[PDB]
Formats: C-alpha cells, structure tokens, sequence
RNA sequence: GUUUUCGGAACUGAGGCCAUGAUUAAGAGGGACGGCCGGGGGCAUUCGUAUUGCGCCGCUAGAGGUGAAAUUCUUGGACCGGCGCAAGACGGACCAGAGCGAAAGCAUUUGCCAAGAAUGUUUUCAUUAAUCAAGAACGAAAGUCGGAGGUUCGAAGACGAUCAGAUACCGUCGUAGUUCCGACCAUAAACGAUGCCGACCGGCGAUGCGGCGGCGUUAUUCCCAUGACCCGCCGGGCAGCUUCCGGGAAACCAAAGUCUUUGGGUUCCGGGGGGAGUAUGGUUGCAAAGCUGAAACUUAAAGGAAUUGACGGAAGGGCACCACC
RNA sequence: ACCCACUCCCGACCCGGGGAGGUAGUGACGAAAAAUAACAAUACAGGACUCUUUCGAGGCCCUGUAAUUGGAAUGAGUCCACUUUAAAUCCUUUAACGAGGAUCCAUUGGAGGGCAAGUCUGGUGCCAGCAGCCGCGGUAAUUCCAGCUCCAAUAGCGUAUAUUAAAGUUGCUGCAGUUAAAAAGCUCGUAGUUGGAUCUUGGGAGCGGCCGUCCCCUGCUCGGCGCCGGCCCGAAGCGUUUACUUUGAAAAAA
C-alpha cells in the first residue's frame, strides 16, 4: 500500500537469484567506475547513472559487477550531491507546485497535493537527520526552498 | 504492514490445514518460524518441511498431516515465569493430556514440557494441539 | 486441487505467474545483441530499455522507449544472450 | 481489547477508566448527584414525621388506591410519600407520628402499581408495623 | 651538583600488518526513469440548441392552465409561424453498476499549467514504515457579510382553486435566493449506515487501465509498425454471478470469514428506553449556529431480523346472473 | 462495676502506683459445638416367602404410623459442696430434687411461574389488599383476608441499604460498532503505540540399552601437586549496554 494514495500497486523491479556477474560483460569494475565518474561529471543522479548504464552498456547492477553501489562510488571520490537526490526531487517538486499555486488560489487540489509533498519532505528530512547525512540545524522551509534548486 | 512474521506463518498453515491442503507455502521466512516448525515436527503435528533460499528472506513449504487442529501465535510475547506456565496451559491448551505452548527461553525455542525439566521460563511465542 | 507440487512448479505454470509471486523471484527481462546493418559493432541493449540507445559512431538510433519492451528500429536484428 | 502492545498499559487502563463513566451503576455510585439527591442521604432507613395520609391511584392495568403517608424527614427536612404495608395498617398511623421508613426494594426506583413512591413505613411511634398488624404489640397512646 | 636506563601517563610522525572495514535489496516504503491512462483540479478560450426579453413581418381570436375550473395574458394583436438581436443559466441524446478524485465532487471545443494512480523496470536510497492525542488542509446544499449580474426556477408573500377548514398538496405571479467574485459557516441518510494497514482461505465469465504473448480479418497499402477486432496470461481498480470455505440473531457477507480452537498492528467510538444532543460552563462564529456536554427525574421494556395471519387508497391472476354484458 | 492477681510500664524501687491492662455486667455484630426426645408391646399398613386364579393363612424376617400403653434415659431449670478466682461469676466435677399433652409447648417466611410446597374449604368482588419481575383481585381467587394442610431454612428466619459473585451487562484474560447503542465527512500530521529478513556451527571426552544424560570450544598482577626466565593450575581486577528467565541474599509479627 502507497504512503499518500489508496493505491495497492505491485510494480516492483525483481533482481535475479544469481548475484554472480554474467559472462559476456567485458568491462572490468574500474572502467565501470570510470564511466560512472564520466556520467556524474555530465550532471546525472545515481538513478539516471544506473539507467544509462544498464541500457547502452549491458551492466545490470553496478553492485554485482563491482563490490559497491553507485552513490557510494560517487561519495568515495566526492562526486555525490550534498543533499540526497530523492529529497532534492521532492523539494524540486514542492517549488514547482508552490510556483503554480502563487497565481492559482482557486486550485484547492494543488494545495492538498502540496501538503502531501511537504509531508514526504519532512518525513525524509527526519530520516536523514537520524543518519546525520543532513545537519541537525537543517529544516526545509518553503520560503528558503527556491535557493535549493 | 507485516510486523509479526510468526503470526502470518502459523495463521497461513492453520488456514491451509482447515482447507485440507497436503502442503502450504509460507512466503516470508524467519529463524523463529523455523525453530517453531521443528518443535511442531518433533511432536509429529506437521510433516518434514523445506526452506526455499532466495537471496532475500526465505519461503518455507510445509507438508501437513491432519493432526494439527490449530497452531497460533500469542502477540505480544508476554514473559512467563515457571509459576505462570500452569495458568497459560490451563487457559491456552485444549487439555493436560496433549497440546504444547512454544515459548522462547534462553536455552532455546521449545515446548512448555521441556521448559519444566530444563527449569527455564521465558517469552510465550505460541501454542499448538 | 488440494495436492499441488508447491516445490516443483511445472515451467508452463512458473512462466505464467507474476515475476514476484514465482517460487524463486525471477525477472521477465533479458539483454540483446542488437546490431544495425549500416554499422559494424554489436551494442548490448536492455529489453525494457526506457532510453534512446544510439549507435556510437552514428550510423542510426537503435531502440525507442515504450511502456514495456522498447521498439527495436526496422532493419535491426537481436540475439538474447544468457549465462 | 483493541491495542495488544506490550507497552500499552496506560492506554488500556486510561481507556477503561474513561469508559466506566458510560456505565449507569458506576456513574450513580461515583458522583455526589445520586448520593445528594437521595432523600435518605445514602442511609438504609430514616425516621420522619407524618404530615398527611395520602391515597395514590394504582397504575394503568390493575386499579386500587395505594394508602401512602406524606413524611417530613428529620435529618434533611425533605418530603417523602412512603407506602404503608399490609391490609388496614393506615388505621395505625395517627397524624404527626414519628415513623421509621425504609426503601421499597429497587434501590430508590418505583415498585409495582405505585407511581413515584420508593419507600415503605416499617415502625410507627417506634412500634413495628408487622407487630401492630399481627396484634403482638399494642399502640402506646 | 646532576642527567639517564628504568617504571608510568599525555602530544604526535612514517611504515608494515588486518582476506583490511558497506548482509541483502522485502510480493515494505520513498524517489528517478519510460510510454500510456482518466467527466482528476486550476486558468483561459470556444461551441450548442433551449429559455426569457426585444424588434420586424404574416394571419387570426383566443391563449395559458387544470381531475374540473379560476387567477394571468389578449383585437393597444396574446398564443402561433418566420428572420434576427441581447442576456444569463445549463451542458441533453452519446452516458455505462464505465472512469477519475482523500472525501465533498467531476461531462461542449481547444490551449496552457502544475498534479496523480496503475502498469513497465536486472534504476536508485536502504527501514526511511503502519496507525495516530496536539495541530492542520479540503469539505454538498442551505444560511451570513461586501460587490457584480439577474435567464430560468422559486423559501416568504399576494392571489386563484380544492376543502368542513387548507396559512398545504394543484395553478398564476413572485422577494430573498438560485449564478459569478472576495470573506465566512463546517454541517448532510457527508451512506458501503461497513476506520486504516497487512497476511491467508473458493470457483466462474465479464468490464476499465498498463504490460506481455498468439492463428486469423481490416485500415495508413508499398512492406513494416502502429491502431480496430479476435484468443489467452500477469498486475492494479469499480463491479457481478456462483459455492455447505466459514461466519452470523437472521437478513445476508469472498468479507461482516480465518473468534471459547478466543492475542497480526493501531486510531476513533457504544453500554436498556426516555430526559437530551436538553440545562450549564468553556470555546469558534458578524449571525444562524457548530465542537465539548450532564443531572434530577421517568421507565419494563424500546429495539433488530425473520415467520404466520389480518390489512392496503399496491401489482398480477381467478370465479360467480346473490356480478356484469 | 471489681482488681493490680495475670500482662507489662513508671519510680529512689524484691515493698508503692497504673480506667495501660485484667475480671465481671450489658451484648442474636459475628464465629464454633449443639437439646427440643429415644426404645419396646400392641392395634394397622407396605415389602421379602410356602401357598392361592381372586380372597385369605402364618409371621419365623423387616419397614412405617396412632394424645394406645409400658418403663428405662439424660439435661433445661432448681440447688448443697468443691473447683474456679485478687474476691467472685461462668465452665468442668458432683449429693439431692428435676419429664408424657415429655404444656420443660420452635420459630421465621412461604405454597401461580422464576422457586421447594394445595388447582382444598370459608370471606371479599379491579374494593380491600398482595405483588423484587411477569402478574393476581370485577361472583367456580392455585396469588388478597383467614382455617386446615404442605414446603424451606432452623435457634434462628425475614426486611432496607452499601458492596462482591452471577457481569463475557466495562471485556488484560474477554465484549461490542452493516441493520439492535455504536466508525470521526475526508485526509495529512507530532508525541503515544507497533515495526521485515539477516550476524555459530560442527564435533572432542565419557556412560545406558541407532537414540538418549554430562565436561570443553575469550585474555593479562599475586602463589601451590610440580619442574631445568617460563610451561599446567589457584586468587584478585578489566571485560557492549538493558529488558527477560533461573538462583541467591534480604524482606516485622498478626
């Protein structure tokens, strides 16, 4: 069951049993990391990196090929973003909605969906403060939000 | 959401045996389910089972007789002294002649009758008869 | 039916079922040796691509994204590779 | 119970505590309003002084005249219509007599045919109304 | 006269050594991605009859209205017929036990705007979750305040009937209102009279959305590949039929089942009928009122489901010259 | 009311004082034991047996009821004495008296149902009254008022009121919420509550007849079963932190 919907969807990605790398994949773990760096430098998220990789370069899971996963490869060298991509995207969506709702006070549905998105943010913020990957001093305020692109 | 995985298991193999199934898939898996089942097996209530290893939590497939009248969880896992264990088997089993409260002691997950002779109480997991 | 071989699903039954609900979890995707006739190189494309996989040294654009499986452009062939 | 948490003692106790007030038998005993408005002030019996002898018309079905006695209670100064038991026992009650008065049986609820009379007369002038009815004691005048 | 090894504690530089350190990726959850999907919402634009009013032209005395009439209109030309014009409502038929939305709700065209479920995924984060005192958003209709507009309909009111009366049902007018804008109000039989999350336990053919597969027919004809049908499967949704799963007081419910064989998590909430959602205090509101909310007292029942009968100003069938033809 | 004799306390104190305390009196708060008759002979009746179709015979065997009769009983009371005790009392002991209507007299509530026990008789006539509730009472009242009778508990039994069980009608065990009372209009949301899977196992030592019951699978300052600075081991001190369970200490009597 979804967080802020009645939806009981089951559209999950389903990894195979065999964590063992396939045969055909000729790229060594280092050249995969080198290509991950090349994608990160272009300005892509670990989500967008992983998609571009498995599509055009036949690398199912970076964790399967290498040891580690894409953010931890970004983070080790310091190509990772300061605030997480998923909490970035909710703040990005909240600034989009709030801009729409500046000149559309009639749009009561928007206003309700804003409160649902605000709740997704506060909920993730609270999680990342327990894991100290955000400052304890940090708090998403909608007036301070437009600077956080 | 799913919170007591041992509840999902015992209710699913209870539902299944009431229906008359020869075996039943119980599609999350924990070490506590596996110890509980081995206790039900040692007293011959269920048949020799099978733990399917995916690389997540397992799935178990449990051969059934028609001996298991009911298995069940006690949630929450109440603490049971050796004093109190009479009052549980008094109100939670269908007789003194059969039925077994499983309770997780320090010694290990086991029936109430071994918790007597080992002289160790602990937390009631469930029961079966 | 009361008695079902729950441990031994016949492969007609397993491939029928939802990927998550299979006795062991198993995807419905696969990698393709997609080759265009204009170019020399065999590119590895993911079946459910969801991007525009291009010819590196542009002779064409190979696949186009849809709901499920991507459309392989007319002219292109595919072998499904496995381990 | 609808919260079987191991750490839920106060919710389960504090709910039960709150929902006991929706019981009648509890709400009655555990407020002053039932014990204050009680004409006897929570006592079993009560001596009062007859100020008139009163015929009360029985209920809808059956139809006699129930011979009760209007009483000024000593302790409170409160007004009570109290029934007089067996056949021809209103002949034993001179006016301005100190009568000992009990409940009727239903813990301050109206009994049988008698509308809003919760009390019976037990003794009259400190002589028992059963003893006068059986003729064992004679009325001291 | 000392500084030392020695013990013992701090600050700190290099090397080796550790198999050097990150469990998995939930038929939990968030987020990205993809092509869809929907009377989802907002802003604008656009259309369609119809209604009412107005003007013009025609011909004629009735028209409206009702069970029957009357009020009303009407030779100063009504109603009717034809061409236009204006305004404001409203979106027929298509329109479904169909869809979307948290609920209230949502239906001319087109554009913009952000939003959303579902499916697809060998993408990512990796327990972030479930439910929730406080606090909060939205919340039909009516109603309140200040504007704008006023076509229709129409609380109050004026009549005209019916009637014993008729401050009603019927009819003709008709103010507030109905419409739009800004601000309240926060309630409905706001209903599935059914809290939310999760697991399990029957069968069947349908339908809607996405995906995947399969003979054939048809279109873009010039192959493709996409639509339209066709035959299956998978997930998610609104449903339906059926069954001694089981439950239930039953009616009935694939949930209202998996409950004396009683324990998956959690919120709200009931305790005989009245008194009473009343009095009182607080609080919100301009108001109307809303939220919280007793007691005395009164009472042997009130009530639920089902059965049989009687009864109906309900439906259908049948008989009779004590009924008709 | 009597007393410091008991119990203890106070004092300079083996010696005085104590309405503290003790002893009687009142006492159906309540608790324990426990009389109100037992036994025979007769009429009688029911049940064993030879016997009879039925009646009837016998009672060797029983069992029950009649203000029938007959002695044998023992204490309620009366009461000398001792004992009791500070002095008495009560109790216990014990001379003498002390029972046939054993008048040395058992009540209290009931008898329609719940609920044990009259469809009896006389009275009343929706009156009087009964009746916890349902009900009874308007001329054959099973319910009122009485008589006889029967039932229940019994030296007790009824009544009013608080309170417990019955109440799974407060529900932790364990209730309910479509329609009987009941799910907030809907959603978000903080404390509260609940929260996925996963991190040690195989065998070494020994016994009984393949299965059972035991010991072992952390490391570095001080000495005793010993040895040519340390080997085996004994006693300290550091050792993820809690809940839990088992044991131990400790916890006034009544």
């Amino acid at each position: 069951g979804r967080m802020h919907a009645p939806g009981k969807g089951l559209s999950q990605s389903a990894l195979p049993y065999r964590r063992s790398v396939p045969t055909w994949l000729k790229l060594t773990s280092d050249d995969v990391k080198e290509q991950i760096y090349k994608l990160a430098k272009k300005g892509l998220t670990p989500s967008q990196i992983g998609v571009i990789l498995r599509d055009s370069h036949g690398v199912a899971q970076v964790r399967f090929v290498t040891g580690n996963k894409i953010l931890r490869i970004l983070k080790s060298k310091g190509l990772a973003p300061d605030l997480p991509e998923d909490l970035y995207h909710l703040i990005k969506k909240a600034v989009a909605v709030r801009k729409h709702l500046e000149r559309n006070r009639k749009d009561k549905d928007a206003k309700f969906r804003l409160i649902l998105i605000e709740s997704r943010i506060h909920r993730l913020a609270r999680y990342y403060k327990t894991k100290r990957v955000l400052p304890p001093n940090w708090k998403y305020e909608s007036s301070t939000a437009s600077a956080l692109v | 959401v799913r919170m007591n995985v041992l509840a999902d298991a015992l209710k699913s193999i209870n539902n299944a045996e009431k229906r008359g199934k020869r075996q039943v898939l119980i599609r999350p898996c924990s070490k506590v389910i596996v110890r509980f089942l081995t206790v039900m097996m040692k007293h011959g209530y269920i048949g020799e089972f099978e733990i399917i290893d995916d690389h997540r939590a397992g799935k178990i497939v449990v051969n059934l007789t028609g001996r298991l009248n009911k298995c069940g969880v006690i949630s929450p896992r109440f603490d049971v002294q050796l004093k109190d264990l009479e009052k549980w088997q008094n109100n939670l089993l269908p007789s003194r002649q059969f039925g077994f409260i499983v309770l997780t002691t320090s010694a290990g997950i086991m029936d109430h009758e071994e918790a007597r002779r080992k002289h160790t109480g602990g937390k009631i997991l469930g029961f079966f008869f | 039916p009361l008695a079902k071989d729950l441990l031994h699903p016949s492969p007609e039954e397993e491939k029928r079922k939802h990927k998550k609900k299979r006795l062991v979890q198993s995807p419905n995707s696969y990698f393709m040796d997609v080759k265009c006739p204009g170019c020399y190189k065999i590119t590895t494309v993911f079946s459910h691509a969801q991007t525009v996989v291009l010819c590196v040294g542009c002779s064409t654009v190979l696949c186009q994204p849809t709901g499920g499986k991507a459309r392989l452009t007319e002219g292109c062939s595919f072998r499904r590779k496995q381990h | 119970g609808k919260c079987r948490g191991l750490r839920t003692a106060r919710k389960l106790r504090s709910h039960r505590r709150d929902q006991k007030w929706h019981d009648k038998q509890y709400k009655k005993a555990h407020l002053g309003t039932a014990l204050k408005a009680n004409p006897f002030g929570g006592a079993s019996h009560a001596k009062g002084i007859v100020l008139e002898k009163v015929g009360v018309e029985a209920k809808q079905p059956n139809s006699a005249i129930r011979k009760c006695v209007r009483v000024q209670l000593i302790k409170n100064g409160k007004k009570i219509t109290a029934f007089v038991p067996n056949d021809g026992c209103l002949n034993f009650i001179e006016e301005n007599d100190e009568v000992l008065v009990a409940g009727f049986g239903r813990k301050g609820h109206a009994v049988g045919d008698i509308p809003g009379v919760r009390f019976k007369v037990v003794k009259v002038a400190n002589v028992s109304l059963l003893a006068l009815y059986k003729g064992k004691k004679e009325r001291p005048r």
